[PDB]
């Protein structure tokens, strides 16, 4: 929104707020 | 090739972080 | 994001991805 | 009324976030 | 933990910690 | 019945999460 | 409080803990 | 800050700045 | 009585946390 | 749970929900 | 000479650190 | 030989990680 690392427990706090009642995957080694 | 080797290797956007939702 | 209630500590971390370099300004209704 | 009055006791989406941005 | 009531952002961050390398998959109820 | 209905409605502990890992 | 690195998410979180009903700006080029 | 009610994972945060280098003690009334 | 009792369902300062500290 | 670097912020909360009822103790610099 | 180049290129304190508040 | 310079510093476990608990 503008740039940043999004890393660990940031990166699913963001997962959560953006994509919202719809739902999400989450694999690391991808 | 997936979500860490973009947002937190490299850098992404809100558009570029919604392709992994549902 | 639907839609969800956001209060306290959960709001400025909201504002904060939200609108990034841009920054914000937070004014409770003391 | 103000952001406390409309996103916590109410209910607010990505767009009435981006208002309150400098 | 004996237990307690896990709701919003402190859900998706306990799940990530559990989880781990094995990854998560958040669905509610919509 | 899902996720939020057994954690956050009611309790869960740490090898009820485990479920919703992949 | 004793001394730390305060980036990101981190920084926004000890602001609203600190100011209170007061309020604050976030502006992270100036 | 004037005050406010602080629960659960957002009373551990609030503690472990306040408290810093010292260290605190989290005792809930089991 | 505690950190419980007097921060969660009372409400405490910056001052009375500090107490809890070593 | 797998491997992660656990520092700041992120040890107590993880501290905090692993623990759960029982308590813990922080001391920084032992 | 803000706040970024203050507390998280170097350090500050919970006095130094009030100064941001309104 | 603490908390820091093992889970911080290097790696550990959620078994190693409960030691510290009460
Ligand atoms: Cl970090
Ligand atoms: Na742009
Ligand atoms: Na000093
Ligand atoms: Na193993
Ligand atoms: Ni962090
Ligand atoms: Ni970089
Ligand atoms: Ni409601
Ligand atoms: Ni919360
Ligand atoms: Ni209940
Ligand atoms: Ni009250
Ligand atoms: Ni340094
Ligand atoms: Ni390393």
């Amino acid at each position: 929104f503008v740039n940043q690392h999004l890393c660990g427990s940031h990166l699913v706090e963001a997962l959560y707020l953006v994509c919202g009642e719809r739902g999400f995957f989450y694999t690391p080694k991808t | 090739r997936g979500i860490v080797e973009q947002c937190c290797t490299s850098i992404c956007s809100l558009y570029q972080l919604e392709n992994y939702c549902n």
